[PDB]
């Protein structure tokens, strides 16, 4: 349909359209027409991407400012569905508007997702491709072949044939999904990395993961490209805490520092043999050095820095190499000695949590190192390893770690904490030392987004409660509201399971895993379960050590013997791949009626984007509340940073974590009001915290089903899948719960 | 075969183990016969591989495999890749050339 | 073992000192022997 | 050189109460035990092989570094900063002199570590502690 917002033309790909999308888009323009930040959360039965879209484009593409679009998505696999849903709108804009507008939206990603090299992207791990396009895209290969054709540096014919051909035309204007994208340059052997990090600066929408805009490493090139009044959307982000912490933190390990040594020999060692023979490198060098300059001014943009930068932008030293560390042997022994001084602190026999401050001021007593020149460890390293000409960079690997620890510490004081234990595992022979470099405040890595960009929409299926992300994140919204879909005819069945069909309570709490009542209490509830589920069952449980345990014991016990007679069974594995090939089985035998089964992690790689809906998912059991492990340094050093600056108490976050993953993979079930699914939640502490799911969750959890037994679940279960059979009612939904542009027209006059 | 963890207690049978080694030759072989790039959708990889420079704290033990005090797989892992094999070698059987 | 264990060896052995080596008149009798004693279950 | 004293052959299995120790004059690791009846009398030269270097017990201390080369700098490092020791605010906030100053003092380190010109940079380090 076409209608119209306050002076807005709107094209929705659809003829007909959900109340609750509509509010939403009209939430979203008031957000933008005035400025500012806002958290929304619609339900996961009503299409949230594609109303995020329309309005967005249409926004773009009408207003004199014609203000760009970054979609923020939580993983790689988001991308694609974001992108198919945009080739999907702008197709329908296309036909309605008679031409093919001037636009542009591109996905981005790592090589190891657009690497078309025969023998590059063959590899197992990220960083091993993008040393190997390095090295045949840095130039040192193209200006080695200027030289002396004999040279028997490769290429990549990729990456090579772009030159031919100028920024602007690397793609026709349109819409390009991975698929596609990389369909195209196979074609014309182009590389799609290297054209999407070109033409960031054109793309009226750009689509990456969180990845790209929190962590310091990948994202300062990419932010440099993108406009300063976009619009930004964060979709997804009720677990984007857990992003920002993660890129400000490092560990490190006995194995790390071993290794660290070899690379500083070796280091050392090249120093040697390149003075011996060619020392204007290390001279030049120098030069450059004493007269102020940094890796920006001496590094071409071609080549990028060894080092990725570990701290924000905005805390990096502006000022020259402090001249300790300005000369190649006398860095070397500058390094050394620090990894000799990380080795030495390995060694505790009790943990260990001091501030970045007292660490520094040890350092400085043992050693003699201090704070600025450490601040430059990384800036410096990449320097000297580009001047060394290190064709082969495996031996200098494990300096990436030293350098980024060293750079991290002695920037940051404030929100961080340095922990050091002498069991990594508790449950080992020989203590393992390890040394957990932790960020405890959330808001340091986004800080600088809230404020480069004005607006900015916080939008996602389950993030509640709303008010706790501004406290836990530094910023204010114009407006956090949650919709409730208004469904016709109830479509899930939340459902909170206290006990067995014995009455005896049932717990996931990870010291009675190993007790035969709740093992068997949750086996005879996944068995039933999966007599009257009619096509597919996801099961999520608290960690990925309990679902080992239990299973294993169900083994034993014959419960899943049950279970295979009515569905195949498919498990989530530490294999990524692996999973996903699970993931491919699963679909195939819930779509060819043979059933299937998926036991799978709640904190898991399949619980952060993965969606099971219609077949794919009709009931989900959550085998307890997914809870951290609560004897953790890192997890108890954060709670207490949180109760003490943002007054947040311990077990309210550690409910709200807890209930975030549960809500989250309870709403990967439905994807429109013609969907349907049964949600149990099967602990007895979840009687309680019904107050704290999603707002549409908790309006369909009953009072009746607050604290039910097994059998009284599989009963209501039964009735619910054979009510939601039946034949719907058209005039039951014709104009309350799906709406055609009459029926947006008179919203539109009753409300004015 | 049946998905049980072996003990080592049990005796077993001294002809039918000469050919628990040429199982172990026989799932890599099967593990190759299921292998096969996956759609982007739903393509888990990717995920872990979308910024390959990611250095956070290594989770808890609660979330790896099991291990032993000596720190060696406790073998649990491997009846779940057992079932996860049967079922997909089940599944690849319906689509034959039939 | 006690002198080894002062020295900082350890002893594979031990002091053997610690080695701990480990109702009448019946009603009725037509039943003579019938009666299992099924006292426990 | 292991876990034992090459002088004494006392590996650490049989004497778990071995404690080794280390002399700036030339960082040979020794056990506590020879350097009692070694050096208890008065000064002797060093019991190694090719060591003629002769030394006083009052100078042992414990190693700190499992790198003998890092204590080595270190140790000299240390002997340098108790005398070419300034701040940013000496130079007035000059920062190009006080760069100059810290490469000035680390190419003497390095100079005392390796041996390049002993005799006079030794000198200057003495010349300096007069001003
Ligand atoms: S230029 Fe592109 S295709 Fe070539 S190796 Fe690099 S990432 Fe792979
Ligand atoms: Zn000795
Ligand atoms: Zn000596």
């Amino acid at each position: 349909m076409k209608f119209y917002i306050d002076d807005l033309p709107v094209l929705f790909p659809y003829p007909k359209i959900y109340p609750e999308q509509y509010n939403y888009m009209c939430d979203i323009k008031k957000t933008l027409d005035v400025g500012g930040n806002s958290i929304l959360e619609m339900p996961s039965g009503t299409g949230k991407t594609v109303s995020l879209l329309s309005l967005t484009i249409a926004y773009q593409m009408h207003y004199p400012e014609h203000r760009k679009i970054i979609y923020c998505s939580r993983t790689m696999s988001e991308i694609e569905k974001a992108l198919v849903e945009l080739e999907n709108l702008m197709d329908y804009r296309t036909k309605e508007l008679g031409y093919q507008e001037d636009f542009r939206g591109l996905g981005l990603t790592s090589r190891k997702n657009l690497c078309l090299h025969p023998e590059v992207s063959k590899e197992r791990k990220g960083t091993v491709v993008d040393e190997k396009c390095r090295r045949m895209t840095n130039g040192q290969a193209k200006r080695k072949l200027e030289e002396d054709p004999e040279a028997n540096v490769e290429l990549c014919e990729y990456h090579e044939n772009l030159y031919n051909i100028e920024v602007e035309d690397y793609l026709p204007k349109g819409v390009f999904s991975f698929e596609k994208l990389l369909k195209y340059c196979e074609e014309k052997t182009l590389c799609p990395y290297f054209i999407v990090r070109r033409m960031i600066s054109l793309c009226n929408i750009i689509i990456y993961s969180y990845h790209y805009l929190l962590d310091p490493k990948i994202a300062e090139r990419v932010s440099n490209e993108v406009s300063k009044d976009s619009i930004v959307i964060f979709d997804e982000a009720h677990n984007i805490d857990n992003v920002c912490i993660e890129s400000l933190s490092l560990d490190l390990t006995t194995d790390a520092l071993r290794r660290a040594t070899r690379g500083a020999n070796a280091l050392d060692e090249r120093i040697s043999e390149v003075r011996k023979v060619d020392s204007q490198k290390l001279q030049d060098e120098y030069e450059k050095l004493v007269q102020g300059l940094h890796s920006a001014d001496i590094l071409t943009d071609q080549e990028e820095p060894f080092v990725e930068t570990p701290v924000l932008p905005q805390d990096l030293l502006t000022e020259a190499i402090p001249g300790n560390i300005r000369r190649a042997e006398h860095f070397v022994s500058f390094l050394k000695r620090l990894i000799e001084y990380l080795k030495t602190r390995m060694k505790v026999l009790h943990v260990i949590s001091e501030t970045p401050k007292s660490f520094l001021q040890h350092l400085k007593q043992l050693t003699f190192i201090e704070r600025k020149p450490l601040r430059f460890c990384s800036e410096r390293l990449s320097l000297l390893v580009r001047t060394l000409e290190v064709t082969e960079v495996e031996d200098f690997t494990a300096l990436k770690d030293i350098a980024t620890f060293a750079t991290l510490i002695s920037t940051y004081e404030e929100g961080f904490l340095l922990i050091i234990e002498p069991y990594e595992i508790e449950n080992a022979a020989v203590p393992n030392p390890i040394m957990r470099f932790t960020c405890l405040d959330a808001s340091i890595a986004i800080k600088p987004v809230f404020e480069r960009f004005s607006s900015v929409i916080i939008t996602s299926g389950t993030i509640s409660p709303l008010d706790m992300y501004p406290r836990m994140l530094n910023f204010k919204t114009v407006l956090q509201k949650s919709y409730a879909m208004t469904l016709a005819k109830k479509s899930f069945l939340p459902m909170i399971i206290t006990k067995g069909s014995d009455q005896v309570a049932i717990s996931s709490r990870f010291e009675i895993r190993n007790d035969p009542s709740i093992v068997r209490n949750y086996g005879s509830m996944l068995v039933e379960f999966a007599k009257i589920t009619p096509d597919g069952m996801v099961v999520f449980f608290p960690s990925y050590l309990y679902m080992e345990s239990i299973v294993s014991m169900w083994q034993t016990m014959g419960i899943l013997d049950e279970v295979w007679k009515h569905k195949l069974i498919l498990v989530e594995t530490p294999d990524a791949q692996e999973t996903s090939l699970a993931l491919e089985t699963y679909r195939k035998a819930c779509s060819n009626g043979r059933g299937a089964i998926l036991l799978s992690v709640a904190r898991g790689k399949v619980s952060e984007g993965i969606d099971f809906d219609h077949q794919y998912g009709r009931t989900v059991l959550m085998i307890g509340i997914p809870f951290q492990y609560t004897e953790s340094r890192i997890l108890k050093a954060r709670l207490e940073f949180m109760r003490e600056n943002y007054r947040i108490r311990e077990n309210d976050f550690l409910s709200f974590d807890a209930m975030r993953h549960a809500a989250q993979c309870l709403g990967r079930v439905l994807r429109g009001k013609d969907d349907y699914g049964v949600m149990v939640l099967a602990d007895r502490r979840f009687s309680r915290k019904r107050s704290q799911l999603p707002k549409w969750i908790a309006q369909g959890l009953s009072d009746a089903d607050l604290n039910l037994s097994t059998d009284m679940a599989i009963s209501n279960t039964k009735q619910f899948l054979r009510t939601m059979a039946q034949p719907t009612d058209p005039k039951d939904q014709e104009g309350v719960s799906v709406w055609s542009y009459e029926d947006l027209i008179k919203h539109q006059n009753s409300r004015k | 075969l049946r998905g049980e963890k072996i003990m080592q207690n049990d005796r077993g049978d001294v002809i039918i183990d000469r050919y628990l080694t040429l199982d172990q030759e026989f799932d890599r072989k099967d593990d190759d016969m299921l292998l096969h790039p996956v759609k982007k959708i739903i393509d888990l990889d990717g995920n872990i591989q979308d910024d390959p420079v990611v250095r956070g704290n290594r989770p808890d033990f609660t979330m790896q495999p099991g291990v032993d005090i000596n720190g060696n797989s406790d073998g649990t892992v491997d009846i779940l890749k057992g079932m996860n094999r049967l079922s997909e070698k089940m599944i690849m059987a319906l689509k034959n050339e039939y | 073992p006690r002198k080894l264990q002062d020295l900082g060896l350890k002893p594979a052995s031990v002091d053997p000192a610690t080695i701990k080596r480990q109702k009448g008149k019946i009603t009725n009798t037509h039943m003579t022997g019938i009666l299992k004693d099924y006292s426990h279950r | 050189n292991k876990d034992m004293c090459p002088i004494c052959k006392t590996d650490r299995y049989l004497s778990p109460d071995v404690k080794f120790l280390v002399n700036p004059e030339c960082y040979h690791r020794i056990c506590e035990s020879c350097v009692d009846r070694i050096f208890s009398l008065g000064p002797a030269q060093c019991p190694y092989k090719g060591c003629d270097k002769i030394l006083r017990k009052n100078k042992f201390k414990t190693q700190i570094f499992d790198d003998v080369e890092v204590e080595k700098e270190v140790d000299i490092r240390k002997r340098v900063f108790n005398v070419f020791n300034k701040t940013i605010d000496d130079f007035n906030g000059d920062l190009v002199e006080y760069n100059k100053y810290l490469e000035e003092v680390e190419d003497i380190i390095y100079k005392l570590d390796h041996g390049i010109d002993v005799a006079k940079t030794e000198e200057k380090l003495r010349t300096y502690e007069e001003l």
